[PDB]
């Protein structure tokens, strides 16, 4: 049962750069060895055939070599859609074995300020006994930032959940969603809802805001 | 057997449940056989006068000779024969027998070629479950067999001329059948598993697989070398064996059976699209043997007898 | 148009059974072998299974060996694959993929030479709980803030995953957000999709908000417009 090892686990690179991944089996597999692409949600693509062959409508960026226990996919302009997890896959013989997680690629860009927005809860939903105040943090980097909620001033915790998405394949930013939920009662019972936001980009931590009543 | 003068039957091949049994039940089968000669040496010795030779029994060599294999139709029925000689399968045979058994089948996996069968006693013939379904296999039947030199060291042989000879006839008898005013081209298989892809075939235990690319690769109707060399990888594959209840029958070794033999068929796929650049494109068939035993049984049907 | 298509997600409570299919078109079916690959929750790539042209040759992981089964239907162009006593290790994504054939870069002949082209996938959701249907709530415009706008929808409290959203039937693309789900203490899933647009492009712009959750037929298509009153 033959073993997948790639390095990096993961990396960071600026657009134009070289990367390098290199995958390593645990015996000898000739030169049986393919590389596919995963961006984010979506199903793998095949880029390299046993080693060295390019796909079909692969651009002329991706190459492949290697073979025995050693072998290495290249990519030799790195641009912004490239950003994805890659896989190798030895097919000596089944089981079919990959490394495990394989390798993140990310791109490093120059520092960005996100754009930040507040909303609050829809008339809608406050109907059916529940208040969802959503903060969003518009295309940033890098990925690291702080949410904070305020109500009547009061910071806020362990009533807030929030979740990124992954960078984006034009422009090499992240988004980050922050949702403060309350039971409709307690969203009553104050008027000033706020979000401060810690980032890099910014001068100095910004504040969005509202009150019930527009 | 007896010949039913004055009889008119319907065939159709393509609902012959003999065919499903023989895919179903049979197996190759091989045994020794011995091909002795003679040899004859003058015995001159000095100095020019040899009024003596010497008489030598030679050829010893012992090889597995495949056993042909009868169909035989049980008691209180019979087997109708199509005699004429350019049967397409489907229809009326205004020429019929009745048999107790089928001709001799010497079984062969393969695809894309069919090796050792039955020859057409007339013109070249080809046939179809449905010409206008470009999925269903068209199975030629040749009425000269190529030879193809086969050897453990990998490769095939087949003679350029015979081949080209074979492939223009082919593509005539193509023309006839889908616009006798249309350019008739060949190209290798469109991709698959190994067994599609080549020319697959066993011999003994072993398979063959052989790049077919040179074979498949020509344009017909459009106003080299001398031998066919094709590369050949040869795997073993014992879930192919035959297994009957507990037993498994282990076929003779490596070098028992001659892998050589002759080509009398073809197995084609014609490609879709519909493009009526009045030229259609063939490519090499198989995989589903049942189109091999059809092409063996398309004149036979069972019949009670009454 | 290489094309293949998974069928039959959703949940299944722990040592039941699921049958996924997967329909294939575009090209010759039953010439090429085919392969199941699954994936769990943000982990990696785990080959489950392989079955070859004839549908004969079947092949799989230990893992998943004696409690799953693959077969092909070369007469309907389908693939399945038949999971028995699942548990929750099970739940994942699954993909069909087609390996590829014999390429003539290729010098022997071995079991599998890998996969070229993947279906979608279809999730699989191993639990007890029940599939509830989400509700789609509005976010609103609001008064750089004469420059660009943003607006989005809230669909929340549902199960299982997965949700579709996209603006104006697929019209609009540029500048939407769709987030990953997060899990609520209720054991419902919730996310937002977002979109920026300038803010004087609004009024004049109808901007639908099609929502789809599958896995219990709520199909919703919401309209993002500004308050008033
Ligand atoms: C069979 O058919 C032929 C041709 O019609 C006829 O001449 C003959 O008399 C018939 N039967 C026989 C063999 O006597
Ligand atoms: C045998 O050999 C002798 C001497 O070489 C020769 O004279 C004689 O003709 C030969 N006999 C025959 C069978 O011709
Ligand atoms: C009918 O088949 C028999 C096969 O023995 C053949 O002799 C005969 O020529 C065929 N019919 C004709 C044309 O007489
Ligand atoms: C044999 O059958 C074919 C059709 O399959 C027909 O065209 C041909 O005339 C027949 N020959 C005879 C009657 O001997
Ligand atoms: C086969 O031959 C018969 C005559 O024997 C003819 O009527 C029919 O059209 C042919 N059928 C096929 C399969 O093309
Ligand atoms: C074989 O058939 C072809 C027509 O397909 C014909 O030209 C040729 O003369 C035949 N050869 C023999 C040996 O009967
Ligand atoms: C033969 O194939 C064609 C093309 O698919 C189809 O339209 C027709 O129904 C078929 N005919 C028969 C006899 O099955
Ligand atoms: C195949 O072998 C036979 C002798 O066994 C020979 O006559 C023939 O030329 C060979 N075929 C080719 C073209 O190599
Ligand atoms: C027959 O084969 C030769 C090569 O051996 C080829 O060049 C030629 O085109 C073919 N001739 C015919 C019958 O058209
Ligand atoms: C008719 O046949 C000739 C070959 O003899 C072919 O080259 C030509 O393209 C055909 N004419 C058309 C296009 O109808
Ligand atoms: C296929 O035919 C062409 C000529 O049309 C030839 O140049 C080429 O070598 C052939 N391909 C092979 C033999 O692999
Ligand atoms: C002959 O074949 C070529 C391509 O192989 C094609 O471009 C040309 O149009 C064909 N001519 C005829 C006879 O239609
Ligand atoms: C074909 O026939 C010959 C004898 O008829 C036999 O020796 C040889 O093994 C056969 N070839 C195959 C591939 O079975
Ligand atoms: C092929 O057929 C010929 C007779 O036409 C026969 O002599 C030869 O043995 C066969 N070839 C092989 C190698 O089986
Ligand atoms: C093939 O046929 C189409 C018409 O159906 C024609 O327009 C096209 O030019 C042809 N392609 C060639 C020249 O090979
Ligand atoms: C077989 O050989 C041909 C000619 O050398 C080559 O073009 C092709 O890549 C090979 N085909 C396969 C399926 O390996």
């Amino acid at each position: 049962d033959i073993q997948m090892t790639q390095s990096p686990s993961s990396l960071s690179a600026s657009v134009g750069d070289r990367v390098t991944i290199t995958c390593q089996a645990s015996q000898d597999i000739r030169n049986y060895l393919n590389w596919y692409q995963q961006k984010p949600g979506k199903a793998p693509k095949l880029l390299i055939y046993d080693a060295s062959n390019s796909e079909t409508g692969v651009p002329s960026r991706f190459s492949g070599s290697g073979s025995g226990r050693d072998f290495t996919f290249t990519i030799s302009s790195l641009q912004p859609e490239d950003v994805a997890t890659y896989y190798c896959q030895q097919h000596q013989n089944v089981p079919l074995t990959t490394f495990g997680g394989g390798t993140k690629v990310e791109i490093k860009r120059t520092v960005a300020a996100p754009s930040v927005f507040i909303f609050p809860p829809s008339d809608e939903q406050l109907k059916s006994g529940t208040a969802s105040v959503v903060c969003l943090l518009n295309n940033f980097y890098p990925r690291e930032a702080k949410v904070q909620w305020k109500v009547d001033n009061a910071l806020q915790s362990g009533n807030s959940q929030e979740s990124v998405t992954e960078q984006d394949s034009k422009d090499s930013t992240y988004s980050l969603s922050s949702t403060l939920t309350l039971s409709k009662a307690d969203y009553e019972k104050h008027k000033v809802y706020a979000c401060e936001v810690t980032h890099q980009g910014l001068r100095s931590p910004v504040t969005k805001s509202f009150n019930r009543g527009e | 057997e007896v010949v039913l003068v004055n009889v008119t039957e319907n065939f159709n091949w393509c609902k012959n449940d003999m065919v499903e049994q023989m895919h179903e039940d049979i197996c190759s089968l091989w045994d020794q056989s011995l091909k002795p000669c003679v040899k004859l040496t003058p015995l001159c010795v000095g100095a020019g006068s040899c009024n003596t030779s010497v008489i030598t029994q030679a050829c010893p060599k012992v090889s597995f000779e495949p056993i042909p294999i009868h169909y035989c139709a049980p008691a209180g029925f019979a087997i109708l024969k199509c005699n004429n000689k350019t049967f397409n399968g489907t229809g009326p045979c205004t020429n019929v027998s009745t048999v107790q058994c089928t001709h001799g089948i010497r079984p062969v996996v393969s695809s894309q070629l069919l090796l050792n069968g039955s020859l057409a006693e007339e013109e070249v013939v080809i046939r179809s479950c449905n010409f206008t379904d470009n999925a269903k296999t068209i199975i030629v039947q040749l009425n000269t067999s190529v030879e193809i030199n086969c050897t453990g060291a990998g490769h095939c042989n087949i003679a350029r001329a015979k081949w080209n000879n074979t492939l223009k006839q082919i593509a005539s008898k193509l023309r006839e059948q889908f616009g006798n005013n249309k350019t008739i081209i060949f190209k290798q298989s469109s991709g698959g598993d190994p067994e599609i892809v080549t020319h697959w075939f066993n011999c003994g235990g072993e398979f063959f697989y052989c790049n077919s690319t040179q074979l498949f690769n020509s344009t017909w109707f459009n106003s080299g070398s001398d031998t066919i060399t094709l590369p050949c990888r040869i795997k073993q594959i014992i879930n192919m064996w035959c297994k009957v209840g507990k037993m498994m029958y282990a076929p003779p070794i490596s070098g028992q059976i001659r892998c050589s033999s002759n080509i009398t068929g073809l197995l084609l796929t014609r490609d879709g699209g519909n493009s009526n650049n009045e030229s259609e494109i063939f490519r090499p068939g198989g995989g589903d043997m049942r189109d091999n035993w059809r092409s063996e049984l398309y004149k036979y049907k069972v019949v009670k007898i009454e | 148009q290489v094309q293949l298509v998974e069928s039959g997600g959703g949940v299944v409570q722990p040592g039941r059974s699921l049958r996924l299919s997967c329909a294939a078109s575009g090209f010759t079916f039953r010439n090429y072998a085919m392969h199941w690959v699954r994936q769990a929750p943000g982990k990696g790539l785990e080959w489950v299974a392989l079955i070859k042209y004839d549908g004969r040759n079947k092949y799989y992981a230990d893992s998943v060996k004696g409690r799953f089964s693959i077969s092909r239907d070369n007469s309907k162009n389908t693939l399945y694959l038949e999971m028995n006593s699942l548990r929750a290790e099970d739940t994942a994504v699954y993909y069909c993929a087609r390996d590829i054939g014999l390429k003539g870069e290729h010098y022997d002949i071995l079991t599998a030479y890998g996969p070229d082209y993947w279906g979608q996938g279809a999730l699989v959701t191993v639990s007890s709980a029940s599939t509830k249907g989400p509700s789609v709530f509005p976010l609103a415009p609001s008064s750089t803030s004469g420059g660009t706008a943003a607006l989005g929808c809230l669909v929340k409290d549902y199960f299982p995953e997965p949700v579709t959203v996209s603006w104006n039937s697929g019209a609009l693309t540029s500048g939407v957000h769709t987030f990953p789900a997060v899990l609520q203490s209720s054991g419902l899933y919730s996310l937002s999709s977002v979109v920026t647009v300038p803010s004087s492009s609004l009024g004049t712009q109808t901007y639908i908000c099609n929502v789809n959750h599958k896995p219990s037929n709520t199909k919703v298509d919401k309209k993002a417009e500004p308050k008033s009153c």
